[PDB]
């Protein structure tokens, strides 16, 4: 069960 | 609205008039959207998260709302397990950390 | 404070007496940060987001200031691409969304 959702756009 | 953070910071949202629940996430730059057959044009687009990188589809301009707020920007569309609102939308809706 | 979100979130902590920097992330269940020493017991756990899971290692009951207030909880420690402050700590310092 994925929990961080860290999100980065280069 | 005031949302705490108890549990994950689900709200209704509205793109191509049809409704989907979405993350509050003010660790996304970007708005990432589970997998749809959105129309338009669309350039392809690699994102970080904490595991590595996704493809995913960048659509720009696209009118959603937020709540009942609405916002017109761009949206990614790709193998995210959760629909995320991020700060390039939360932006347009006033949206703060307050602590 | 009132953090608007045109950039990104990010704030001073300090942990195990050291000052480091993190990312306000209202779209993550736990607090992660880089790798580094923490004093005491952890137990190996696994982590996922976008890009997949991680390995890390989970400290308990961890004390750590967050922008000047206090915390003590779960503090996971492994391959993250940036420190992360994620509910389980915002919520301990009364951190709201607010639109």
């Amino acid at each position: 069960r994925p929990g961080n959702f860290l999100q980065s756009s280069p | 609205p005031q949302i705490t953070l108890w549990k994950r910071p689900l709200v209704t949202i509205r793109i191509g008039g049809q409704l989907k629940e979405a993350l509050l996430n003010t660790g996304a730059d970007d708005t990432v959207l589970e997998e749809m057959n959105l129309p338009g044009k669309w350039k392809p687009k690699m994102i970080g998260g904490i595991g590595g990188f996704i493809k995913v589809r960048q659509y720009d301009q696209i009118p959603i709302e937020i709540c009942g707020h609405k916002v017109i920007g761009t949206v990614l569309v790709g193998p995210t397990p959760v629909n995320i609102i991020g700060r390039n939308l939360l932006t347009q809706i006033g949206c703060t950390l307050n602590f």
